[PDB]
This record gives structure tokens, sequence and C-alpha cells, in this order.
């Protein structure tokens, strides 16, 4: 749960800096996918 | 001890500028820690006396 | 459940100074009139000499994470470590803010803390930090934690300077522990709370307790 | 009382004074003294269970 | 020694000072910075060395 907690604050962070900006890049893009398949699989784990 | 200092501020200058630039990032960095830790500004930059 | 600081809450910024081997509390005050200057208000006599608390009590206005409080300025939540807050004065309705300007004969990088008329720029913003190892970033402010304010502009603490014979408040590089302790977080519609200014009128007879028109033969 | 979880304030009966650490004197930290003293105080602190 | 450690110290500064294009574009990083250099050292101090 910490380290979920850690990855969603990050995350939050992500999506404040690509607030303004009209288009995600993409290198931005595949940081949010990496990111995304790791909150994919820490939901996994708690849900096991 | 003002020469050892001397060798660690020289570090940090060469981590900070490149090529007739300043790094932004780096340069931010350091002041923060900087000021972080005042002492490393010498005793006569010291806030109080 | 331990409480939590929320926005919109009215809070007083504490601290303590050990004066002739005194633990003594001052809050954070200013008039914001006249005087934007912020100075300390003594509480710990208070059952002696009542402090002055209307000038003390603050309103958490906002809470952002840095991230967010750079996309606004660009451009009830829980109160957590990281996170910037926005003070508005009760009485005056300005904010505290770190000043441009230094009147401070000891500590010659410190900035005066006072009042502003506008939230705007940075100079209103303060991040909440831990004083101790027992909370970290991210968690929620509880109810008596003692914490450490930055402002966000200058980057320097929110400090009681003793240095001289006076006790100071200022924005210096040396940190010092502050407490936000609760004044009111949400009344009951319609239903009387301390601190609040009142009439007491006669039952209902238009009759209300007063005392003599200025300038009067009694001294009011 | 449980190992680990439970929190617990050690207080003098006698006096009822509370088991805290003592205000972290001066140039400690430059001795490297990361050691720090504990006294039995009327308040104590928030962290001292 | 001591001259040769502040002069390090006030080189690693300057360095770390922020770039015109970036006052010009008027980041609020690079004024923070800058404001934060200036506070550190005042303007008469350098003339005055």
């Amino acid at each position: 749960v910490d380290y979920l907690l850690r990855l969603q604050e990050s995350i939050s962070d992500f999506y404040w800096y690509y607030s303004g900006k009209d288009v995600i890049e993409e290198q931005g893009k595949r940081n949010f996918s990496k990111a995304m398949s790791v909150a994919k699989q820490v939901f996994n784990s708690l849900t096991e | 001890n003002p020469c050892g200092g001397e060798r660690y501020l020289d570090f940090l200058r060469f981590a900070v500028f490149v090529n007739g630039e300043s790094v932004e990032e780096n340069a931010n960095v350091v002041v923060r820690l900087l000021i972080r830790k005042p002492e490393c500004f010498g005793p006569a930059l010291r806030g109080e006396g | 459940e331990v409480q939590f600081l929320r926005t919109d809450d009215e809070v007083v910024l504490q601290c303590s100074a050990t004066v002739l081997k005194e633990q003594l509390k001052l809050c954070l005050a200013a008039e914001g009139f006249g005087n934007r200057l912020c100075f300390l208000e003594p509480t710990s006599n208070a059952q002696n000499v009542p402090p002055d608390l209307a000038i003390c009590c603050f309103i958490l206005e906002q809470s952002l994470s840095v991230r967010a409080l750079q996309e606004m300025l660009a451009n009830h939540r829980t109160l957590l470590y990281g996170h910037a807050i926005l003070l508005r004065h009760a009485h005056s309705r300005m904010y505290l803010s770190c000043l441009t300007t230094s009147r401070s004969m000891t500590d010659k990088l410190a900035f005066d803390v006072g009042l502003q008329e506008d939230a705007t720029g940075e100079a209103c913003w303060w991040t909440m930090h831990p004083a101790s190892k027992q909370r970290s970033e991210g968690e929620k402010v509880r109810v008596g934690d003692d914490l450490i304010l930055v402002s966000v502009s200058s980057e320097r603490y929110l400090h009681l300077s003793t240095a001289s014979g006076e006790l100071q408040v200022d924005a210096s590089f040396m940190q010092t522990l502050w407490n936000m302790n609760p004044i009111c977080s949400g009344c009951e519609e319609g239903f009387v709370t301390g601190g609040h200014v009142l009439r007491l009128f006669h039952g209902h007879m238009d009759e209300c307790l007063t005392i003599s028109p200025s300038d009067s033969d009694d001294q009011r | 009382i449980k190992y680990g979880e439970s929190l617990c304030f050690v207080q003098h009966v006698a006096s009822g004074l509370w088991l805290t650490y003592a205000a972290p004197d001066p140039k400690a930290l430059r001795l490297g003294v990361l050691k720090k003293k504990a006294m039995l105080h009327q308040e104590g602190h928030m962290d001292d269970a | 020694a001591i001259m040769s450690f502040y002069a390090a110290l006030i080189d690693l500064l300057g360095r770390c000072a922020p770039e015109t294009h970036l006052i010009q574009a008027g980041k609020g990083e690079a004024l923070r910075i800058r404001a934060i250099l200036r506070s550190l050292v005042p303007l008469d101090d350098l003339v005055g060395i």
C-alpha cells in the first residue's frame, strides 16, 4: 500500500506537469504507460 | 577549512557550468543544497554574526 | 480517530520560547490595516492577561501540491505534509506572506514576514514539512503536530528570532517548529461559537448591552 | 500491550513525569553526538511513545 | 586560503546564476534563483572587493 501511495503521488505530479500542455508528447506518453503498467501490477497484487 | 572548501567548490563549479553556459538543473539543486546547509558559505556569510 | 486539519479551518500558528527558564507560547499575529508586519502575541499568561486572539486567527484557504501550485501560478481537503498552504488573515482578509524587505539588525539573510493584500504570486504560499521522523511527506497533518513552514518564494523558514532582546518572527534559514492549533472547523448553522462578535439584547426588548458613548464623563 | 504495534508512554509513577529526550544541546551535532540524553519532563513531546 | 575560498564560492554562485534568455522569458524558477543569489551577495560588497 505504501508503494502504491508513492506511485500515485508520482502519477499525480506527472499529470499536473502535463495539465497545461494541449497534447502529451511521445516521451511523456511512454513514461505514463510504464507507470500505469506498474500500477496495474500493484493493483493485481492487492487484489490477490 | 577554506582550503578543502575551495576544492569542493571547484568541483561544484565544474558540475554547474558547462561550455560557457549554466546547467539550470544542477545550478538550482546546488543553490538549494547550499542554502539548506548555510555553513557552506563560510563564517563571513553567516546570517547572524 | 486523530483529528486532521482541513481547508477552511481556522488556526493559530504557535511557537515556544524559553525565557528566564520558563516555556512561553507565542502566536503569530498581525493587524493588517496600518501595519502589515507580523509580530508575536504571548498566550501563556492568558489566566492573568487575556491575549489578543482576533488578530491571531488565520484561515487555511487552500492546500496544493507543489506541481499544482506551479500550474496555478502559470495559469475541505485534508492537509498533507509537503503541500503548499495559503493562509488568510481572518480580520484583515490579507494573506500571510514572506516580504522582500528586512528590518532585522541581527540576521542579514532574513526577510520580514507580514500580510499581503492579494493572493497573487508565490510570496503568500508556504510549504509544510514534518518536524520529526514520526511523520513523513504525504502523511496527513494532524492537530497538535509540530511542523516547519518554508516560504515558496524565498526558500526560507518561518523563524522565531530571539537574537535581539525581543522575540521576533521572520523568514530566515534557521528552522523553527510551529503548531497549527485549531480554532474552529465548521459551525452548525444558527449556533453561537466562541470568538464571535455579537450583540447582547435584553430578551427581545430591543435593548442591548453597551458602554457610554465616546467622550463620556464615566470614562466608558 | 503488544510487541511492535503498541505505542507506550513511559511515566514515572511517583512524580508523574514523562520519559522524553533532552533538548538537543548545542555543538552535539558538530561533535558527532548522534545520541540524545533521556530525561523525565513534566510535559515531554508528542513523539515520546 | 580565505580569499580563495570566498572567490571560489562567489564564482560558483555566479555560475549558478540563471541565463539571460531564461530571465527574459520570465521563468519563475530563474527569477527565484536570481533573487536568492542577490539576497546572498550584496552588490556593494562586490563593488568594494
